[PDB]
């Protein structure tokens, strides 16, 4: 039951290991150009990438 | 407002740092739960022995 | 009040477990011969077995209260509106110097 619990939290980490990149350039953008913007362009913006 | 060069340098130097940033975190996190799946799916084999 | 305390109380969830979890892997190492009648391991895990639960049902109920949430911040939302728009009528008002 506890090793079931490992299993699950390992699985997870996989998942965030696996999308860690893209999830990384999203929020570089996010942090390099964003800011001036206002909700909809940062909106729109995140959107294309 | 402008984007220069420049940004896209940080941009790039954002993305190195936090791509190591994140790993880091996730990686010394997937070894502990490495330490652990052995050590349970161990004992797990030496109790149902 | 409570959104903020209970979630905000993940510590428990958290570290509760986070190096809980260490003190199983433990005992476990000291074992590997006698484990059968293992104080520690049969401590550390039916520890967990308890410590653990609490987060899972508790949540349930957190999933409940989120609602809670929802419900009453939607009876205040026509009023919140208000608001803004009152707010960028004064703003309006900065045509005349």
């Amino acid at each position: 039951s506890e090793r079931g619990r490992w299993e699950q939290q390992s699985e997870n980490f996989n998942t965030q290991m696996s999308t860690v990149v893209g999830d990384v350039v999203l929020a570089s953008a996010f942090l390099a150009y964003i800011g001036f913007f206002d909700q909809n362009f940062r909106t729109d913006l995140m959107r294309k990438w | 407002n402008y984007v220069t060069p420049r940004h896209y340098l940080d941009f790039i130097n954002q993305v190195v740092l936090l791509i190591n940033e994140k790993r880091d975190q996730l990686e010394e996190e997937q070894l502990h739960l490495n330490i652990g799946l052995k050590k349970l799916r161990d004992t797990e084999a030496q109790v149902k022995d | 009040k409570k959104r903020s305390d209970l979630l905000k109380i993940q510590g428990e969830f958290q570290v509760k477990l986070r190096i809980l979890e260490k003190s199983l892997l433990n005992a476990l190492s000291q074992a590997s011969g006698n484990i059968l009648d293992d104080d520690s391991v049969i401590s550390t895990l039916e520890t967990l077995k308890k410590e653990t639960t609490e987060i899972a049902l508790k949540v349930e109920e957190t999933e409940t209260v989120m609602q809670e949430i929802s419900e009453v911040s939607a009876l205040y939302n026509p009023m919140a509106l208000s608001c803004s728009r009152v707010y960028f009528a004064m703003e309006e008002l900065s045509q005349f110097h």
